[PDB]
């Protein structure tokens, strides 16, 4: 898993129906780093440092074995700089 | 910026959770939390139609399983100017 | 037969002259007073519990003082009110048309 | 417009949806939203008789599926001057 | 006239319909509309005994099948002076 | 008036009928009409012990069949001095 | 004493009976009557822990058969300082 | 800390027990007691995530058998700034 | 008042309980406790006639099942001045 | 010691045994032993409510089987202030 900081929300109206109602957040490891989009299973705010699992675990982390996600936020770090 | 999203719950805790999830999902402003009476609570958001759509979907999903649960998840993309009179402009 | 407002609402108007383990299991033991007044746990020794053949304070000595004669609409009670069929979505194309999550309604009751 | 259209709903969200549908459907002025108590919310519109007929029908149809649903859809075509004392003139 | 007519309904819509019917039927003045809480709404009229009798009968007949219906329809020809303190003189 | 008479009704119409009955029955002073919430309404009268006794019996009998009816009819001949701080002095 | 005892009832009449019985039974003082909403009324007393225990027991026994009866009877021997900010200090 | 803990109960007595348990179990501040309506009562605490987690668990355990019991016990680790506008800062 | 309520009991404990119940039930004053002989104990109260009736009823019900019970519960609404010579004025 | 504990026995020996058990069981002061007449003997203790409860329980249990036995075991958490005029302060 990775440690990433939540930057802002991501909205895709025409996204596939398999995504459900899950919100999407823009995450990067630090300001200026390449941006990635994670499925927010926790409900985080911008500026939070979160834990992002990838690969096949992200699908179950987002809700089901067949969820279309390769990056899901599974926790908020209690204290991180 | 003028679409309206609404979530009605049974009890204040699901309403607060729904408002939190809504404002976390997209760029929506929380304009009102109304104590309807008899336990109903309504939280209202304003914003762009797509942002309101995503926010309301996320809020409904988040508040369905909290407390006594969710009553309504409703989106009005184009609000009639007459309805603006009964809509709150800021929370309290 | 005299017609007019006097023939209305027969049987509905009133006021007219004509009308005039140490601790017991949690599941199956509901305490009289909860919190610090609980009697669920068996306290031995000189506790404040009262025997059966001791009288006063509570009981009939509190309820027999004052004469009394005995004679829902809310969000919780409305959770099972009849509702129409849930709206369906017949639209096609990629529009986030999830059909398994919670019910989302658009203007006019359309599914969204 | 002297005719009166009222829709009573369980919860605020169907009431707001009914008000939006009514004001969109016909030329009717939204004059009030009342928190009755116990969860009842009533929305009142004024206008001509035909406009009020169309508005109330559209509002009932639009709000019956929203939330806990619709309680009453009523039209008073010629309200008595006494009744105007308890009717809101401008919504809040 | 100092006789009292009271109609209690479930919801505002039957109460408004009953008030319209009462003030249409007889020479009574609408003096109050109380939100009792829990959904109960009470409308009070004053007038002479015959006017109050006719008005209450008409209102009960009119609001019986409106919304969630009718709860009470009561007449007091002469209330005690003490009861005047808990009766509205004018509605709002 | 040291003795306290109390009648609790489901709705406001039985409360008004009970208050009228009590004040007509005996020398009691109506000191409060409280909207308790959820539809409960309590009428409170003070007076001498026998007067409050007669008033409470009369009010219970009168409001038995009015509206949703009787909930409680209670007499306290002398409340504790502490209780006086939660009892209304005059109706509002 | 600093212990807290509370009785929750359905309606005001059982709450007032519970307060009267509580104050007459033991060395406790009435610190508040609260209208919770939806018909609930809560009466609160303070005193020594054993006195509070006796008082709350007597109040429950007295108010159980009054009106719609007893909802809750509870004792907290020492409330947290934070909870002191949501408790009424004196009855009104 | 900016974490939020919420307990919703049916009636005020279980809410007070829940608040007492939450404040005794962890370093959290009681910021509000809200009468939602219909009998719902919500107590809200703020603090660090671990403290709020412990407090909410303890309160949910403590109030589950008090009166009409628990409705919701919810934790939000990080509250969105929009929701801070609908959350009480100090109780009363 | 000038009415006289008397309770006669077998033993001192039911007499003390009867005196407490009478004083707490109604607006009466305890004037004496007399040991008669053979185990009889008499408690006497003075007050208004209705207050005396309520107090005597409550005391007789309270002391009926305490110890050896109740012998006599009597009310004299007006006492002849000759009998005042055999009546204690202040309890001792 | 606000609370009052009373034990009535047939004869003096069970009264003495009850007094010994009461004063050993809890912190209560023996404020009176009264020869009632006809063989009844009453022992009266004062103290905290819980202490009085434990003391009276122990005294009843001890003196039940002694001599001619127990008559009454009665507790009053707080007597009426007038009843204090017929209660001994010290045992003479």
């Amino acid at each position: 898993m990775k440690i990433m900081q939540v930057e802002k929300t991501l909205v895709s109206t025409n996204r596939i129906a398999d995504m459900g109602h899950k919100p999407l957040l823009v995450v990067w490891e630090k300001p200026g780093a390449p941006r990635q989009v994670a499925v927010d299973a926790i409900g985080c705010i911008p500026g939070d440092w979160v834990l992002c699992v990838g690969s096949s675990a992200a699908r179950e982390a987002a809700g089901s074995k067949s969820y279309p996600s390769d990056l899901t936020i599974i926790g908020i770090i209690d204290q991180w700089n | 910026g003028i679409a309206l999203g609404m979530i009605e719950t049974r009890g204040l805790v699901p309403a607060i959770e729904a408002a939190d999830a809504m404002t976390k999902a997209a760029e929506v402003r929380l304009v009102g939390r109304q104590f309807v009476g008899g336990g109903y609570v309504t939280v209202l958001v304003r914003g762009e139609t797509g942002a309101v759509n995503a926010a309301v979907r996320a809020g409904a999903d988040a508040c369905e399983r909290v407390g006594d649960g969710l009553v309504a998840a409703h989106i009005i993309a184009r609000v009639h100017s007459e309805v603006e009179n009964i809509l709150p402009k800021a929370p309290q | 037969r005299i017609t007019g407002p006097g023939m209305l609402a027969t049987g509905l108007i009133t006021g007219t002259p004509e009308f005039r383990l140490v601790c017991a299991p949690r599941s199956d033991q509901m305490d009289r007073v909860s919190g610090e007044g609980k009697e669920r746990c068996h306290i031995t020794g000189d506790d404040w519990s009262v025997n059966k053949h001791i009288t006063g304070t509570a009981g009939q000595w509190a309820s027999g003082r004052n004469p009394s004669m005995r004679g829902e609409t809310s969000a919780f009670a409305n959770r099972n009110v009849p509702k129409p069929e849930k709206p369906g979505s017949k639209i096609t194309g990629s529009s986030g048309n999830d059909t398994q999550g919670s019910l989302i309604t658009y203007s006019g009751g359309a599914r969204g």
